[PDB]
């Protein structure tokens, strides 16, 4: 039902075979996966003394480099040293070279510890991780774990059911953002829920688009600051996005009951959004929206880069027309048939930063339509600096609302960087905003159907690895390994007492085992071999079976709404099969095609055993 | 041209060796046995069937004890069955799936398979240990294992598609003699009573006999238009009988160095897969494409009675060494006793 | 093929030196053969029922 069910270890056998055709049994890849690099931890820590050390080691370093001050890493430098360097060079069972030796002694002596000092050490690490220790790794449950893992990823199919809706939080242009919770993990998102319907009337199938593309482009990296993506799926009626929960209200919301912010409030804001539309830029989008209505506040009170339906991809064709709110397009944007990049985000944020600060976009003296003058007073007005604002903050503002690209905080040089070096950022630790130990200034409160157009939204289907590794890292994951151990170490019991059988896939040439099922459904047990698919029932051998020779072909077919194989028989006879999952669909279909293939250019060589007139 | 100064004089040979035979040639068997009594209808039935295999059948072959045989399988396994009861005494899975031929040692103490890869295999069916393990890998054919038969505990001959047959010290592992000259795969052997020599049969439609001793081919036979598939050797151990695509089996004899007799009639169309004689010789079994299995009056060419049990091709056959009895394996995955 | 018509050459040499007999020779001799073991091939020359383990023998060992 609602549980999270890992498939049994027999699953290796298919799994291992898709994982391996796609180049992801590689210990970077893995590695580098937060479920893959847990079970690799679990057995390097446990079930091999050679890499305990290493694994530690590294553990102890990744601790390191987040050290917020240089004294508490003076002190946590000498205990790495000690231990790791020192105490294994005297145990005689340092597997490092001299040039790391004296790169970090080096060091030392002078008391300089910067966060990346132990770098030479992590790649040496994985260079002793990366061999016999990986491939052992392979060799043992912790990775029949990952495949197990693994298998549900791949195989994910999100409808309504599988969330719990709470309430609404918004409206917007074609539909609606909604609190929810997602039943088996029960990680709090939310999702925002379009109609197809209102899509096709305003003609905005370019926008959802355009939000999708640019959400995936956004949601790896684990940002703070911008509302990201973590699932995107259909239904026969709307379009889902399930993204970041905030639940505080908007920046526009908030200025309206607080009035304007203090220039310390302000810079708290702009910290995080600079941080956040630094991310952006370095994956080549610009926001083009940046205003206080899109900045969204969680309970705490940190804030998130929210509505992403206008950003742009900069990359490779870069954009020209006007797009955005007016008190807030940069003169680039406004001028017609002229490129831009992220300069626009830049301009945009010293005016909405003046927003806060004074009530009103800068180019704006209450003039409601008229988007003109407001265009105008873009194109000519200096903007008036009241004597009330710092000089850090005037020269601050007076960078970023420069009118030329060639002058402006942001534009030409380092991006993001020239405006966190300005003297209004002075008191900021960068890492510290990042971190969002700076404390918030304000908590919120507690109390015309188309077949033809539904090919538009095929490749709108996404999940994205990372975003679900973490959700289950942090929620269900320890508990499901612990059950599902205990679940097969009586499964084990249970086989020993009732006569196991000595595995018949094994001393054989076997090229892939595992459960399928079969109408004349019937659940079976499947060995294919070279010239033959076996299969029996539980408590037995395989009674029955299919040669390769009988198979004419293999497709892919569809039986009360699943896609099952179908294998065409020499009799002029068929045969059904259904899988539990795409990975396993996809995997029999390749090899099984693959088999008699090779299997009836085999026979064909042989007098004996090919047919005759 | 050195290549046609050495041509003609293989011609000025093979008419020479053409000439000595047909010199011989002074009557028929024909002729000869045209004067004793017919056999009269040989009406056999079933008497036994062997449930087991999974798929095709490929191969059988009897124990010296006339009640043990082995059969080798599609379905990747050796079985030893045991005849007078319908007992299996071991099913053995392969570690090859491609098996083709199988054997049984006179001892009873081994068996030996093969098929694509490459490969004799020895079971000793009575480890020390109680148990059936694969005792040796006889690896050095460049072709598939088409025939094999024990001499003995430690020697056993192979044929092979790479075109070789070759004896084998078991222990060494090794070709003790290597038997060149066929020009196509070949599909068969028989062990003379005396293992003193052996014929083998091939796809060039020719057969040969070899001295086991000095590895040499002594004489070739031709005749036959197609592939020889089975080949048997005349109980004593001065003739022979083969089986060919060409829808025959032709009984050759050494000392007179020619074909003696053709077993055909114009109703049967199909190939033959396997041969054996009764223990007198006076009856050649042969297996057919058909699905059914011709008994021939082997002195008479006629045909004496049918075999008609299985419902896909009969693929391989054997007489019991007491002659009580004989084994029919089929594509259908049974074997019959008769 | 320069030296495979070498050997086939004296492979032949070996093959055309064998002395020979008749054929009306070699088949008395079969025939003589199969006349001598009639009596002893129980396909042609049935054994009692009990004697048969593929008809009425019961006792084995
Ligand atoms: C409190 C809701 C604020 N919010 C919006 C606001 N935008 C929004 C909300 C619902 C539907 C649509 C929509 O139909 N957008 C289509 C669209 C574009 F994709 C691009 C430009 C205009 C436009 F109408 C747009 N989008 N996501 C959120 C949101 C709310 C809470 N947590 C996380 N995200």
């Amino acid at each position: 039902s609602k549980k999270i069910l890992l498939p049994e270890p027999s699953i290796r056998s298919v799994m291992q075979k898709y994982l391996e055709d796609r180049g992801e049994v590689t210990f970077e890849k893995i590695f580098s996966q937060k479920l893959g690099y847990l079970l690799f931890r679990d057995f390097c820590l446990k079930h091999l003394e050679e890499a305990k050390p290493l694994v530690e080691f590294y553990e102890e370093i990744k601790k390191y480099e987040k050290l917020e001050t240089e004294e508490e890493r003076l002190v946590c430098s000498r205990e790495i040293f000690d231990t790791y360097i020192m105490k294994e060079l005297l145990a005689c069972s340092h597997p490092f070279s001299k040039s790391a030796i004296e790169h970090v002694q080096g060091h030392l002596v002078k008391k300089q510890v910067p966060p990346d000092l132990f770098q030479p050490y992590i790649e040496e690490i994985c260079q002793n991780l990366r061999g016999d220790v990986f491939q052992k790794f392979i060799e043992s449950d912790k990775f029949t774990r990952f495949c197990q893992w693994k298998n549900v990823e791949l195989n994910i199919h999100l409808t309504m059911n599988d969330f719990s809706v709470h309430r609404i939080i918004g409206r917007g242009g074609f539909g609606e953002v909604y609190g929810c919770r997602k039943a088996d993990t029960g990680k709090m998102y939310a999702m925002k829920c379009l109609d197809k319907k209102r899509i096709k009337m305003k003609q905005g199938e370019t926008l959802a688009l355009n939000e999708r593309i640019m959400l995936s482009l956004v949601s790896t990296g684990d940002c703070p600051f911008i509302v990201c993506m973590s699932y995107a799926f259909h239904t026969p009626d709307k379009l889902s996005f399930i993204l970041d929960l905030m639940n505080g209200g908007d920046l526009h919301y908030h200025l309206s009951q607080h009035g304007v912010f203090s220039e310390a409030d302000m810079r708290f804001y702009a910290a995080e959004i600079i941080l956040g539309l630094e991310h952006m830029h370095n994956r080549f989008v610009v926001y083009r929206d940046l205003k206080p209505a899109n900045i969204l506040l969680d309970e705490h009170g940190h804030v998130r880069i929210s509505d992403l339906g206008l950003a742009c991809d900069f990359s490779k064709k870069k954009p020209h027309a006007s797009v955005g709110t007016h008190g807030y397009m940069a003169p680039e944007v406004l001028q017609k048939g002229v490129a831009y990049d992220s300069s626009a985000d830049w301009f945009s944020l010293g005016c909405m930063l003046f927003k806060l600060l004074r009530g009103h976009s800068p180019f704006r003296q209450h003039k409601t339509k008229d988007k003109h003058e407001i265009d105008r007073m873009t194109l000519t007005m200096a903007v008036e600096l009241p004597d009330s604002f710092s000089p850090e903050l005037r020269s601050l503002l007076e960078g970023l609302l420069q009118r030329d690209v060639n002058r402006r905080l942001g534009c030409l040089g380092r991006g993001a960087q020239e405006v966190k070096e300005s003297p209004f950022f002075r008191s900021l630790d960068w890492q510290m905003v990042f971190l969002q130990k700076y404390p918030p200034p304000l908590i919120p409160p507690r109390g015309k159907l188309l077949d033809s157009d539904q090919e538009l939204y095929r490749n709108f289907p996404l999940t994205i690895s990372e975003r679900w590794q973490q959700e289950v890292a942090e929620t269900v994951f320890d508990t499901i390994n612990a059950e599902t151990d205990r679940l097969e170490a009586r499964k084990k019991t249970k086989n020993k007492q009732l006569g196991h059988e000595e595995d018949y896939a094994l001393g054989k040439d076997c090229i892939m085992h595992g459960y399928m099922s079969k109408m004349g459904w019937q659940r079976r047990y499947f060995y294919l071999f070279p010239n033959r698919l076996e299969w029996r029932g539980e408590g037995e051998a395989p009674q029955s079976l299919l040669t390769m020779e009988e198979i004419q072909s293999v497709e892919e077919t569809q039986i009360k709404e699943r896609k099952c194989l179908l294998l065409k028989i020499r009799g002029g006879k068929q045969f059904v099969l259904q899988c539990d999952s795409d990975p396993e669909l996809v995997q029999w279909k390749k090899e099984l095609r693959d088999a008699y293939r090779e299997a009836q250019q085999l026979v064909q060589r042989v007098p004996k055993m090919k047919n005759k007139p | 041209s050195e290549l046609d100064q050495l041509r003609q004089e293989a011609e000025q040979l093979k008419n020479q060796i053409r000439d000595a035979r047909k010199a011989c040639a002074d009557a028929t068997l024909s002729q000869i046995t045209n004067n004793i009594d017919p056999v009269g209808r040989i009406q056999m039935r079933t008497r036994r069937t062997l449930r087991g295999h999974l798929a095709k059948i490929y191969a059988m072959h009897w124990g010296t004890d006339s009640r043990l045989l082995v059969s080798a399988s599609q379905d990747g396994k050796l079985i030893i069955w045991d005849s007078y009861t319908t007992n299996k005494v071991h099913a053995i899975p392969l570690r090859s799936s491609w098996v083709m031929t199988c054997a049984y040692a006179p001892s009873g103490n081994y068996v030996a398979c093969g098929g694509l890869d490459n490969i004799c295999s020895i079971y000793n069916l009575k480890t020390r240990e109680g148990n059936v393990r694969v005792s040796r890998e006889l690896a050095g054919h460049t072709g598939y294992l088409s025939c094999c038969r024990f001499l003995d505990d430690n020697q056993i001959v192979t044929s092979s598609g790479d075109t070789t047959c070759a004896l084998w010290d078991i222990e060494t592992g090794q070709q003790t003699t290597t038997f060149t000259g066929h020009t196509g795969d070949v599909m068969s052997l028989s062990l003379a009573p005396d293992t003193r020599l052996f014929v083998s049969g091939a796809c060039d439609a020719s057969a040969k006999l070899w001295d086991v001793r000095e590895g040499m081919c002594r004489q070739t036979f031709t005749g036959h238009e197609s592939d020889i598939n089975a080949i048997c050797f005349f109980p004593n151990g001065n003739a022979f009988a083969t089986g060919s695509d060409d829808a025959t089996c032709r009984l050759f004899d050494l000392r007179a160095d020619q074909e003696l007799m053709t077993y055909s009639h114009d109703n049967i169309i199909c190939g033959i897969t396997s041969v054996s004689f009764s223990k007198s010789g006076r009856l050649l079994l042969a297996g057919y494409d058909d699905f059914n299995c011709n008994v021939w009056d082997a002195l008479k060419a006629d045909r004496a009675g049918v075999l008609a049990g299985h419902d896909n091709r009969v693929s391989c056959l054997g007489v019991t060494d007491d002659g009580m009895a004989v084994a029919t394996g089929s594509w259908d995955s049974f074997l019959k006793i008769w | 093929s320069i030296a495979q018509a070498r050997k086939l050459v004296e492979q032949l040499k070996m093959e055309a030196n064998i002395d020979r007999i008749k054929v009306s020779k070699a088949a008395a001799d079969l025939m003589a053969y199969c006349e001598a073991h009639a009596k002893e091939d129980p396909l042609l020359t049935p054994v009692p029922a009990s004697e048969n383990p593929f008809r009425e023998k019961k006792f084995f060992c």
